């Protein structure tokens, strides 16, 4: 059912099936066509097996500028968490090309931003992958503002705390 | 033994106070004294016995058989704190599973189906903590709530949780008080605080209002604002207006909050909501008035009830599985012990008193 | 009530003068029913944690836990005054009394009240006064009463670089 | 030649007004291949780091990463000020229409040049102003440019006491 116990734990696998294949069945398909291996497949490569959390799995925008409405995956176009690497703690944001070609959003900065305060206060590095396509031109300025809040963090970090970038 | 006249005060500022069944009194003014000046009758026992402040007042926080079991205890306590706040407090790691255990299944069914019917929290802790060892604090004072310690991986750990078993997990004066005090001991002495959501809303009573439940209801938000060790928070079913808010929610600076599909993240009641936001197109069609009124809060609690609104805007990190609750913590409090973080300097806050 | 003011105006660093006269605390089931120690502890807990210039001045009564309660020098006072018209007693002396002298008062049941009575005046007579506890220093001075302004202000000169720091910690823990 | 002057104005607590009007970053090969991605990421580098009082006002122009980099309030500035002839948006209505409209307007290639003309015009007569930043609180306030100085003023007057600190490090990292 939906109103019972198993149903609402049923609902979640659903969820977190769709949720792990935001992009489309083709846009991964071309993404490995490339050799470029798809988001998630960046982090499982990195991150110590079976050591990765994921942050913000089923966040969604609320962009409702040119009905973007319509198109609301889960995750927003990045997959951000923490786990270990060689046993030592790291934090990672890897951009999703497979999701609006994987155009910095709103909601999809604030997560990269949730894991460089977490990264920060917890003081471990933050390995960031990217494949941003470039800036989500549908939200404006709140694709701008969301780049900002990153940057500065960026600097406050900076010498604070390995930050390493991966442009794939 | 007897604590009476202003020396009772001394074990008020201390942190945790032991007292043993008739063995031992506290009080401010004799029994005899009161009846000289108002007239009220009660015995020793009865005004200040070790079961009056262990249910009464929430001046103590453990009532014992006999002396042994007391002794006994303060030794447990010690065992959870550090020897003073410049350290963590003791550890004796040990690797846990990673994977899920038979127990830890059993969370997958431990929320009934029914929104009315409750459920035991202890056992949601006793899952998590290491040889499902909880030592539990003030238990007969503000059962609505739960405050203790524990260990998971060999580190202790502090816990505070709704009990749905007691007054339906509800908040209260008594609750309010009883936590925040314990999560700033936690806080000064470097413990996590480990903390399980289920609240429908603070308990009703002009009793409440006029006893200060705004002052006092503040302090345990206060209280979880101003930590700074790890907090992490799961929220099992109930979570509504400033309910939510209180429980060691992420705007009050938790590092990670957690929550099971069987829980609701909402302004407030699905039955009171609609109450307010349909006013107008329940007056309409009077035809079938409460077929109306009962169609909406149906579509608002299978809309709005849920995690995955909150799960969207950040506010749950994410909405795990319930079997996975302590899979979750154990590899949650390995990254956050690490957990720098600092207040505006300060002589010392202004916590409400 | 007090006890939050106090901590307001340290964490402001606004000197706190206290005037007192506080026979004890309200005898009461309730009281205690209520918490009135993890509470009345409150106020206590505000004056020794600090740290502005505190000027304490006993008008009249102070005994028992009361007394220590407004701001006594044992909570951290830096200037504690009281007038000759205070009584700075453990306790009342009609009550002092039926304790100290039981076997004592038992004997002859033939003026079992003028040997009372007439005891308790000299205990409010030799004890009920502010000299036993300025002859140590629990009070820095006793003061004609028209000098607590000329006291209070020459005297607020001389604390308003007053340096004081509790141990480090995150935070305190006072009774909630 | 931004960057290193609005270092030295913080690190000798000199606030630092800016005033704002820029398309976007000059276009060029020779640009890419001599290092603009780090050798211009020092403007907004310094601009966040800065911990003096950060005073903005846009003038006219302030689109995609030229907005952010000069002073903008992603970055710590303390008050962002813009006047009604600011352009605050994601990128020209130019060449934001070619993206964002490309079915839109592919229908009929005749009338078409007058479907983008109209389009243009309805964006930028919708979007190259300064009242959307001014709904996410990422303008301050919208002014009427006779109130710059005044706003400066009164301004400077506020933020002359502000505190604001990096995490503990050596030194940063900024590129070179």
């Amino acid at each position: 059912d939906i109103h019972t116990t198993a149903g609402k734990l049923a609902d979640l696998r659903r969820r977190i099936e769709e949720a792990t294949h935001a992009g489309s069945a083709r846009a991964v398909e071309k993404q490995h066509a490339k050799g470029k291996l798809t988001a998630r497949e960046r982090i499982d490569l990195l991150l110590d097996e079976g050591s990765f959390v994921e942050l913000d799995e089923f966040a969604r925008h609320r962009s409702t500028n040119f009905g973007l409405d319509a198109n609301r995956p889960y995750g927003d176009g990045v997959v951000t968490g923490y786990g270990t690497v060689d046993g030592r703690p790291v934090a990672v944001f890897s951009q999703d090309f497979t999701v609006f070609g994987g155009a910095l959003g709103e909601v999809y900065g604030q997560k990269i931003v949730k894991v460089m305060d977490f990264a920060l206060k917890t003081g471990c590095p933050v390995v960031g992958i990217n494949d941003s396509g470039g800036a989500r031109i549908q939200e404006g300025v709140a694709s701008l503002g969301a780049y900002g809040e990153i940057f500065r963090r960026n600097t406050h970090a900076s010498g604070v705390i390995p930050q390493i970038s991966l442009v794939v | 033994g007897p604590c009476a006249g202003g020396a009772v005060y001394s074990p008020a500022i201390t942190d945790f106070t032991v007292m043993v069944d008739q063995t031992s009194h506290m009080f401010i003014t004799g029994p005899d004294v009161i009846k000289t000046v108002t007239g009220e009758d009660v015995g020793f026992e009865e005004l200040g016995g070790a079961r009056t402040h262990n249910s009464t007042s929430g001046v103590a926080h453990h009532m014992a058989g006999d002396e042994k079991d007391a002794v006994e205890y303060v030794k447990q306590l010690l065992s959870y704190l550090p020897s003073n706040n410049l350290s963590e407090p003791p550890a004796f790691p040990e690797e846990a599973d990673l994977a899920v255990t038979d127990e830890d299944a059993e969370l997958d069914t431990i929320v009934p189906d029914s929104a009315n019917q409750p459920y035991d929290m202890h056992s949601v802790i006793e899952h998590v903590l290491d040889d499902a060892e909880f030592f539990e604090t003030q238990p007969l004072f503000a059962p609505n709530i739960l405050t203790g310690f524990g260990r998971v991986e060999g580190r202790p750990v502090g816990i505070v949780a709704n009990q749905p078993m007691q007054f339906a997990g509800c908040l209260d004066i008594t609750a309010s008080e009883k936590a925040a005090r314990f999560v700033r001991t936690c806080d000064a002495f470097n413990v996590p605080v480990l903390t399980f959501v289920d609240v429908p809303g603070f308990l009703p009573g002009v009793d409440q209002e006029h006893d200060g439940i705004i002052r006092r209801g503040a302090k345990l938000i206060f209280a979880y604002a101003e930590a700074t060790v790890p907090l992490i928070t799961v929220i099992t079913r109930k979570a509504f207006g400033g309910a939510y808010i209180v429980m060691g929610s992420k705007h009050l600076g938790a590092d990670l909050n957690l929550a099971w599909p069987t829980a609701q993240i909402a302004v407030m009641g699905a039955q009171g909501a609609v109450n307010i936001l349909h006013r107008r197109t329940i007056a309409d069609a009077g035809d079938d008035a409460e077929a109306t009124r009962a169609r909406l809060i149906q579509e608002y609690e299978d809309a709005l009830l849920n995690p995955y609104t909150a799960a969207e805007r950040g506010y749950v990190d994410a909405v795990i599985m319930p079997s996975d609750t302590r899979r979750h913590i154990v590899r949650g409090l390995r990254q956050l012990r690490t957990k720098r973080e600092s207040l505006p300097p300060k002589k010392h806050g202004n916590i409400p008193l």
